[PDB]
């Protein structure tokens, strides 16, 4: 089997990217939920509840025969016939330990059987309700969400632009997240429904701490992906993501326009 | 090397436009929030809920009520900014009178405006200037005069087409000529439908009545008059504009069937023919079909129009209504040099706000928001202004010529596009309150692609490869913010990186003649209206009159149209301080209210 | 000139059906079973019997719930009709009849088929379905080559129909504009036969987006309901109807032709066994095990090579032959959306593979995507107008002709098939609910149903030709 | 008992002599003694107004005096025009949106030709708005995608809290998002969101300000067969603003309630932004179960939905409203009177498809053919000429309405008569004659007399309207002229279509339409076609022609034109006393 | 097929940089895809354009 590169990783910010959206290097637990505070925070089942259906169960609907089905394995989830569930995330512009596409690049490399989308202000990942249950472990519990920075919002996401509230905490409309004695807690559910108690997620990284395993580049810091002498520069005098953004461009261009023009370029 | 930032300091009043939202500096990271009292922030907002608990009492349905906002939290838990028209401070002409508002004084600020001010559903400026653009009905009277000459046998003169005209200009609006006992239009209702003519003949221009007449010597810079006239050549052609009240009933595809009518009367008596002659049927024929310009063309069954829809419009038709390029600030408003950027920035205006919010929203989608803020990013505060500049003022000094003379290579437009996208990225990342202003990525990213192409476009002269910068912004905005715009943004950001130099059936096509219609551009916000500034600019860089076709851009040379197409930020600023009297309204005929 | 290169063509099972085919022989220019799969299209249509009888019965005609109402209780509804009350109100009966069409089906048949015939053994098929509550009907060639459209078996069904039924049953006066409206629905007021009894697999024809577009205007639903969703057919019927279409539009001509007939072949026909190779290595995994395995296939076959390492460490590769690699990146997609919507058994990731498999390929690689752009694009436009308010809807409703997703250049419509097939029943708007006539009826044709081991046995008949 | 043009039936009104002040008997006038266009107070005050205007924006506009050969307008009397039958009415005195309660029974008369144009009336401007900014959806499949795919319970508390909801965002304001752009409330008052349901229990369990009530609106016999096709099921009726339509196209209408009904479900549902069942929601409003009031049309007249000539004939007939009222239901000595409905539903169906469609899309210009259709409405000539074959055919057959046999024969008879009746009295009033002055005016009314008396007394629609066209030969022999030039490109041809099954001939007369290419051109058919289908169906006992969602739909007190009583309204838009929605006075400078 | 096969064997024949696409295409195209027709285009059909 072909051994992934995954995407070119020259710098610090690079090199978090990869580690992000490489399957085999383990996220770090940096805090532990509760059963019960867990599926609080999702919004859609309580602990104890029945899974809710949108089909029967996978062995009772009548698959055809066909091999290429036989090939994939289902899911738990598709057997047992859940519905398919969403979850939405919003990584702050301001050093989150990642950001929107390594979301769906992480997604699609880590966890079966996925839809998701990408936007800028939120990123939605859907999966039969068992399946998203498994997968939102990884998205809430390891070094991919710090409290302040990466949050848990179904709707009203505004935020990730907004300037950062005076602890640091990234704004949310509805108030789901508040910091109390230093700890970030959530005080709603991620539909903005009361919760019998708040959902401690712990304490938000420094800022520097951020920076350190942050996925973005960014200007102010002394961090952009094109530097003041970059632009029209040799690619062996930038960042690699650009000479890969380069590389991109001119074989779209020259590839659309006629396709044996990219051979060997 | 590089200037203040136009958005901290504009260049003559000095207004800090990001400031200005705030009370605060833009640069520090650090906002309270919960603390505005919701929509109470708002005098819009605020005076449509008083207005709302009116509304509900008279006809017993409730409507606005912000109480019902998601889960207890109303609209403006973040600050509701306020916003300034960009550059109104650096005009010093177009101080006329128009039909719609007493003349502005050049040089005058718009600022502290709503977003609901800006608002296409609560602006008639922005209302008016696609009306203005469907109203109009393009033809070239050569045919109809051959067949009056020849099948009826009467000589042409200046003098029958004064008379005609003064025939049409009676009958296009309000009134009867040939026929007893025949209904008429209160004139009240139609004092915005006339029909005028322009020739590139300035002796038959001379001997026309003046008051029909589109003067291109008088409207246009010597060197474009040259431009126009010497492909109008000796020809008459009549502009007509039909009631803004009757496309409001209807569409803009009633225009060349109104005129055709109308003409064809105004024909029929100033000439003498009898009623039913068969060469009737000639007149009719030459404006709907024989010999016309159309504003669109007609579009397909899943998006069925006939003539004259804003998705019919080429790119390069919305450049070329403009009328920013015959203005004093882009003559010579580069220290004595023309300013394409200016072309451009205007441009992109009506061009951005007919395409989104008149026609992919007003038309395809819809809803109470009118997607007011995503657009009215692209004109306000001076951002994309500063960003545009940069790239000007960047490749000048690199290249050592003027505007529309570095030489159009690929590698050329890939330099300026990763400059001005590193100087977006740069402003958005260094204040903390522009990014917050511009809170959606969407307007981060069409600002950074539309400032990218900008730039390549003024200073090539070559509008494909303008726009191919646009595309190009696509991995340079991703991968610094591993983010872009909404869902949907990339489509043809994506595509296009591709199809730009494509020749494949349906993706080949110049920019000037792509339009909403180009399968990549059908659906989506944030894109056709910066292609349209460009093409502009591109050609004003190189020296042209207009872009695409020189009989839009004589047509919309005219003061007695409603919106003054010379000044679009401006009118869309009037409309939002309330101050444009759109045509169309009822009042001769309703109730007093 | 010919497209000499040699492949072999393997069915859904992994084995190989026919091999040493030059690339010519499946192309729709060239090979019998892809024209005759275009011409089944364009000449059979349904007959809604039972439809039609309900319709004159009941005056529930079209669509949009009309109702021509007969009222045969008049004189209870409490009013009166005359002056006064002066004569008793009397019921009429004058929009609604009952014919027993569905149970002189086989006569109706026979009466159908004598007017739609041109010559005797002409090939005109009728044959009645569903006990006599449907016909399926193909005309033939003779008929439907006589002018330049593709609507003949349409409308001289119609006709036909309409015709036959006011002869039958000896019709009075009354009847032509009923009996017309139960065949024809609205039409002419309407351009389609709206809410009519006459049904073809191909849109009406003002509706396309450009000239071409006619095989095109298929949703994937209906792919989905005539192969019974057996995956990999539905993406072979899929990507020959794209193939066809893009032939039709004129885009498999000159310097892209190649490129074109590649998509079809390496994408459509399992073409040398990758899509299912790509499915079994990956298939325990996600869509980036389905990236890992078109990149090491790429360059077990030769097809790129690495071009240059970065200081990092990071690889350029280079493509040795551009077209082949977008007919590896199409095939890989489509064995993306089988292992990630496979997983799930849930059509709804579909939008979501096409766009991310393109951008992990780009990222991993260096080379450009499936079309330079339009897999992503249409990635990007498809699961917007799947997931919000503004249009859009389900994955089966999309169709090469919908404006959000024409824009690919034939390898986007098959990857919906196959994420359709594979969907548990998680839609509302699944081919049960907008194709279940369509699955029912004109699946029972092998070619429409089963067109991979057609499209092989054909080619391996003209290989020689090559 | 007089012609009612000579004497209105309570109020004794001669709308004929009062336009002359001579008895309209006699033949002869004087002409060339009016004064040319001084006759008129609108065409008078039009030219003061023309000069203020040509001086304000320097190009001359309105001049009388261009008229040809020195002969201004008005060398005979320019005519006014009473609103027919006004005097009958004692129903409907309710407040509406665009005006405060006519007194059911008061007469419009004096009207100029100018106030019954469509460019200058804004009553009939919106009585075509208010048709085309309707969007009607089932709410089935939404409510099964929310239960089954998202898994919550739809109950009517969620469907109220989606109805003001609903009720909020589709004119003005945002429920789900920060920092998002509104419309001003006075600018879209007259949009909102309402449904309807065959389910009574229901029905009284929703907030009724959201509620069509089907039960209230119509006599128990038409509510039951409403309530029986609609059944258990609820359907939605949203009317976007005014405004928006007249910014674009009735095809808005659809898209434009597919984002507002979408985000609606999303919020009272509480549904994640960007969750796959949204999709569903947009998709059911704009195809999956929706009815339009028109539908597309072809390259050479190119439209979306819901443009007027997309609007089947019987979707006019049944959107018009007079079936439910009184006058209807009562009017002819305590029975139902078909020709109140005929009279009425020809009146929108005229003027919409004439002045509103094939004027103002197809071709245009300033005078609306506004003598043409206001013909068809006043001074009670087509009335009298209806009420007589109906009237004759009771006497003839002894029989109500709706029972004669429909055979050919008797729809032969019937015609004659009646075209008999139209030309006796054409030819015994000189002043009629001269008020009707153009023959297509004179042939549109004696067949449709004619397709009235049939529809009404057998209840066949399409024989009903197969009369119109025999009405060709029985016009055409006696005087020698028919109407304009292209009038009887439908009447010849129909002669033979009606019962046709030919590919594009045949289709019942209810499906017909604007696009039906025997109709596409042509003034002074289509909404005499249109009030004969809606008489038609009157008259056998049903409560609607065509569609029962329709007729539904557009039985709503909150609706800015008052669909019930057209002929009034339109006579108060004429006296300038109907406020229409749509108007930007909110948002421009005081005038 | 003509008008594609047209601008491929000209961008071809005289090796036209790629600059030279959308105008090549335009030159026989005319205004397709924003037009259905190949309005103002160079080639040319007895038959009118199939939307019409
Ligand atoms: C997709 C398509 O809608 P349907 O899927 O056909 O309902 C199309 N609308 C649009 O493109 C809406 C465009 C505006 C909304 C998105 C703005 S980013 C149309 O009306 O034909
Ligand atoms: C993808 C490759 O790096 C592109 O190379 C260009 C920078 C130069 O190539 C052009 C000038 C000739 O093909
Ligand atoms: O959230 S989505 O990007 O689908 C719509 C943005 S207006
Ligand atoms: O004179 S014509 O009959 O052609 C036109 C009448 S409006
Ligand atoms: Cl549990
Ligand atoms: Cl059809
Ligand atoms: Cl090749
Ligand atoms: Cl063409
Ligand atoms: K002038
Ligand atoms: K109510
Ligand atoms: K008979
Ligand atoms: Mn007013």
């Amino acid at each position: 089997v072909y051994q992934r590169q995954f995407l070119p990783a020259d710098d610090r910010v690079t090199k978090n990217r990869k580690k992000v959206v490489d399957p085999s290097v383990k996220l770090e637990k940096i805090r532990t939920l509760s059963d019960k505070d867990f599926l609080t925070l999702i919004g859609h089942r309580h602990l104890g509840e029945a899974y809710r259906s949108v089909n029967p169960p996978l062995a009772e609907i009548g698959e055809p025969e066909d091999p290429i089905r036989e090939l994939v394995p289902p899911t738990e989830g598709a057997k047992a016939g859940d519905r398919v569930c969403t979850i939405i995330m919003t990584d702050s512009v301001y050093n989150p330990p990642i950001a929107h596409y390594t979301r769906a690049w992480m997604y699609h490399n880590r966890f079966r059987g996925i839809d998701n989308g990408v936007y800028s202000g939120r990123v939605t990942l859907e999966m039969r309700e068992r399946d998203l249950e498994e997968a939102c472990r990884t998205l809430f519990e390891t070094e991919i969400c710090d409290a302040s920075r990466d949050q848990v919002r179904q709707y009203t996401c505004t935020g990730h632009s907004c300037r950062l509230d005076p602890d640091g905490m990234m704004f949310d409309p509805i108030e789901r997240c508040i910091m109390s004695g230093g700890n970030v807690v959530y005080q709603k559910d991620s539909f903005g429904n009361p919760v019998d108690t708040p959902i401690n997620m712990g304490k938000p990284l420094s800022e520097e701490e951020l920076i350190e395993r942050t996925v973005v580049y960014r200007t102010d810091r002394g961090e952009p992906m094109t530097r003041e002498g970059d632009p029209g520069a040799p690619d062996e005098e930038v960042r690699e993501a650009l000479q890969w953004s380069r590389r991109i461009q001119w074989l779209r261009m020259l590839g659309n326009m006629v396709p044996d023009k990219i051979k060997g370029m | 090397k590089y200037p203040k930032q136009l958005f901290l300091e504009s260049k003559n009043s000095k207004m800090n436009s990001i400031e200005m939202k705030y009370g605060q500096d833009p640069a520090i990271n650090r906002a309270e929030f919960h603390v505005y009292g919701g929509v109470r922030q708002s005098k819009r907002k605020s005076e449509a809920w008083e207005a709302a608990k009116r509304i509900t009492k008279e006809r017993g349905i409730p409507n606005y009520n912000p109480d019902l906002h998601l889960k207890g939290a109303q609209m403006g838990q973040k600050v509701l900014q306020t916003y300034r028209i960009t550059g109104l401070d650096r005009e010093w002409a177009g101080g006329e009178d128009t039909p719609a508002h007493k003349g502005w004084k050049p040089g005058t600020d718009i600022a502290g405006l709503e977003m609901d001010d800006l608002n296409y559903e609560n602006n008639p400026a922005m209302q008016q200037c696609y009306d203005d653009m469907r109203r109009t009905a393009i033809n070239g009277l050569s045919i109809a005069h051959e067949t009056i000459e020849r099948r009826f046998g009467k000589e042409v003169t200046p003098e029958t087409i004064n008379l005609y005209f003064e025939m049409l200009n009676h009958n296009i609006g309000a009134g009867a000529i040939m026929m007893e006992h025949t209904a008429e239009t209160n004139p009240e209702l139609v004092k915005d439908s006339y029909a005028k003519c322009f020739t590139g003949n300035d002796e038959l221009a001379d001997a026309l009545d003046q008051r029909f007449l589109i003067d291109i010597n008088k409207m246009f810079p010597k060197y474009q008059a040259d431009q126009i006239k010497a492909e109008v050549g000796d020809r008459i052609f009549q502009v007509a504009r039909i009631p803004t009240m009757a496309v409001r009933t209807s569409d803009g595809g009633l225009s060349r069937a109104w005129v055709g009518q109308q003409a064809s009367l105004a024909f029929l008596c100033a000439y003498d023919i009898p009623a039913g002659d068969a060469v009737t049927s000639d007149f009719v024929f030459t404006i709907k079909h024989g010999d016309v310009v159309f504003m669109g063309t007609q579009l397909p069954y899943r998006r069925a129009q006939r003539n004259n829809s804003a998705g019919g419009i080429a790119l390069g038709y919305y450049s070329d209504c403009n009328q920013t390029s015959r203005t004093p600030e882009a003559l010579e408003g580069l220290d004595g040099g023309i300013d394409p950027v200016k072309v451009i920035v205007e441009a992109l205006t009506p061009g951005c706000v007919i395409t989104d919010q008149g026609w992919l929203h007003n038309y395809l989608a819809g809803g109470s928001s009118g997607w007011s803020n995503y657009i009215i990013s692209v004109y306000t505060d001076e951002v994309l202004e500063d960003y545009g500049y940069h790239g000007a003022i960047y490749a000048m000094d690199k290249w050592k010529c003027g505007v529309g003379e570095v030489p159009n290579t690929y590698e050329n437009m890939m330099t300026i596009a990763e400059e001005v996208s590193r100087w977006s990225q740069k402003n958005y990342d260094e204040y903390p309150g522009l990014m917050e202003a511009h809170f959606g990525g969407s307007q981060r990213y069409s600002i950074q692609a539309a400032a990218s192409g900008a730039a390549v476009g003024a200073m090539t002269g070559d509008p494909d490869l303008g726009n191919a910068a646009w595309h190009y912004n696509t991995p340079l905005c991703k991968e610094h913010y591993l983010r872009l715009g909404f869902y949907g943004h990339d489509l043809q950001d994506q595509q296009n990186m591709g199809h730009t130099y494509s020749y494949r059936s349906d993706q080949g096509i110049p920019y000037e003649l792509k339009g909403p219609n180009y399968p990549d551009f059908a659906m989506n916000v944030g894109h056709m209206g910066g292609y349209i500034g460009i093409i502009a600019g591109a050609a004003h860089a190189r020296g042209a009159a207009y872009s695409t076709n020189p009989i839009i851009k004589a047509a919309f040379a005219d003061p007695n149209l409603q919106f003054d197409f010379r000044y679009p930020r401006r009118e869309f600023g009037i409309g939002g301080l309330r101050q444009f009297m759109p045509a169309g309204e009822r009042d001769a005929v309703i109730p007093p209210h | 000139a010919y497209l000499t290169e040699k492949i072999d063509l393997y069915g859904d099972n992994g084995k190989v059906l026919e091999s040493d085919i030059p690339l010519e022989a499946v192309t729709p220019v060239q090979n019998p079973a892809v024209r005759e799969l275009a011409s089944i299209f364009k000449r059979s249509v349904a007959v809604n019997l039972g439809g039609a009888q309900k319709a004159l019965s009941t005056g529930h005609y079209a669509n949009e719930y009309i109702h021509f109402p007969d009222i045969p209780n008049k004189d209870k509804l409490g009013i009166k009709s005359s002056p006064g009350g002066k004569y008793p109100p009397k019921s009429v009966k004058v929009r609604t009849m009952d014919l027993p069409l569905v149970d002189d089906a086989d006569d109706i048949a026979a009466r159908l088929k004598e007017r739609l015939q041109v010559n005797p053994d002409d090939g005109t098929e009728v044959r009645v379905m569903k006990k006599g509550n449907v016909l399926y009907v193909k005309i033939s060639e003779q008929l439907a080559n006589t002018g330049v459209e593709y609507t003949t078996a349409l409308t001289t069904t119609a006709q036909a129909m309409t015709d036959l039924v006011m002869e039958k049953y000896d019709l009075d006066f009354h009847a032509s504009p009923l009996v017309h409206c139960a065949f024809y629905g609205r039409y002419p007021q309407t351009y389609e036969f709206m809410g009519g009894n006459v049904i073809s697999l191909l849109a009406a024809s003002c509706a396309n987006e450009g000239p071409g577009f006619a095989m095109r205007n298929i949703m994937a639903n209906h792919i989905v309901a005539a192969t019974r969703k057996r995956t990999l057919e539905a993406v072979a019927l899929s990507s020959t109807l794209e193939a066809i279409g893009h032939v039709e539009m004129g885009d498999a001509i000159g310097r892209w032709r190649r490129w074109q007939a590649l998509v079809h072949a390496c994408q459509g026909l399992n073409a040398n066994n990758v899509v299912y190779d790509l499915v079994k290595e990956a298939g325990h995994g996600c869509t980036g095990d389905v990236v890992a395995a078109t990149v090491g296939r790429a360059l077990e076959d030769g097809i790129i090579s690495v071009k240059k390492t970065l200081p990092s460490g990071y690889k350029f590769y280079t493509a040795n032959d551009p077209s082949m690699w977008n007919a590896y990146v199409c095939a890989g997609l489509v064995a993306a959306v089988i292992v990630n919507q496979g997983a799930a058994r849930a059509a709804q990731g579909v939008s979501s593979t096409l766009l991310y498999f393109n951008d992990l390929i780009e990222h991993e690689t260096g080379l450009p995507h499936a079309g330079y752009g339009d897999g992503m694009g249409n990635g990007v436009s498809f699961s917007f107008f799947s997931h919000a308010i503004y249009g859009g809807g389900s994955p089966g409703i999309f169709s090469g002709n919908h404006i959000v997703t024409r824009h690919s250049k034939g390898f986007a419509i098959p990857v919906i098939a196959a994420a359709v097939s594979l969907d548990s029943g998680t839609a509302v708007y699944g081919p049960e609910a907008t194709s279940g006539l369509v699955g029912d009826i004109f699946g029972e044709v092998d070619l429409i149903r089963r067109p991979m081991e057609a499209i092989a046995s054909a080619a391996a008949e003209i290989k020689d030709k090559f």
